[PDB]
């Protein structure tokens, strides 16, 4: 929540999402990795982008 | 005469076989080994667990 002193009146500002493998999988490379969500009429597509310096990581 | 023309035809059709024979006897070996792996893992992975007895605090 984006509100500490009244969370009642906050809304949503960060997410966390805990991934693993299958059971008996081949290796997994996230940055070919497409992420999908849907919310209120909006459907967005993000992307990890490598990087040596200045990456989300 | 078409007896010396048959034979080498024939040699051909011989080798052409084996090939294929090979490719299905190949698949089916590297199938086997991933197939017992992923029936054992998964037997391992439903079993398997941890649980929590009480906790105390000070
Ligand atoms: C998280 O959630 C919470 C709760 O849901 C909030 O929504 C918060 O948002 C923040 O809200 C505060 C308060 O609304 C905002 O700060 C305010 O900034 C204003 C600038 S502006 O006019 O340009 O918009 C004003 O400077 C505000 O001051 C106002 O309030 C003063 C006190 O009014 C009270 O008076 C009497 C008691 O004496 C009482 O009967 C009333 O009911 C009322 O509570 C007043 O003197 C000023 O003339 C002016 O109207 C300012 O709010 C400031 O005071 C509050 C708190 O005391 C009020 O009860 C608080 O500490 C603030 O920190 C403080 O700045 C802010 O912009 C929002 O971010 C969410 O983040
Ligand atoms: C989403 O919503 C959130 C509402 O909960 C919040 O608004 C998010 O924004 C974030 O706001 C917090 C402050 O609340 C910021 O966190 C602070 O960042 C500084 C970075 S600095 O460059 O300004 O120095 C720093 O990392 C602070 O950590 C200090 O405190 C911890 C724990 O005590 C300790 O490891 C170190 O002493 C370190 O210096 C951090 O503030 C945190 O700590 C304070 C107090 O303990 C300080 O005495 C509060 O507990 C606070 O809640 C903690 O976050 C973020 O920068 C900002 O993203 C929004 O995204
Ligand atoms: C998604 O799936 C893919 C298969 O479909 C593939 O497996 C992807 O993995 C990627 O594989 C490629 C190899 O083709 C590698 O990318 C290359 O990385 C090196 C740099 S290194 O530090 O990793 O060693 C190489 O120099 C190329 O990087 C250049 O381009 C980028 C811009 O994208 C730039 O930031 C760099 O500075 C650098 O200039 C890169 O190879 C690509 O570029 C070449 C030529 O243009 C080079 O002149 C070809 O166009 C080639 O098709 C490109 O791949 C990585 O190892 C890995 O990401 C998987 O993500």
């Amino acid at each position: 929540d984006n509100n500490r002193s009244n969370p009642e009146s906050g809304s949503l500002n960060w997410t966390a999402i805990y991934v693993t493998l299958n059971t008996g999988s081949s290796p997994v490379d996230l940055s070919n990795v497409s992420l999908s969500l849907e919310y209120q009429g909006q459907l967005a597509s993000l992307k990890y982008t490598p990087a040596t310096t200045n990456a989300s990581f | 005469e078409t007896g010396i023309g048959t034979l080498i035809i024939f040699i051909a059709m011989v080798l052409v076989a084996a090939v294929a024979a090979t490719v299905l006897i190949n698949t089916a070996g590297s199938l086997q080994q991933r197939a017992t792996s992923t029936g054992s893992q998964t037997t391992n992975q439903v079993s398997t667990g941890l649980i929590v007895q009480s906790i105390y605090g000070m």
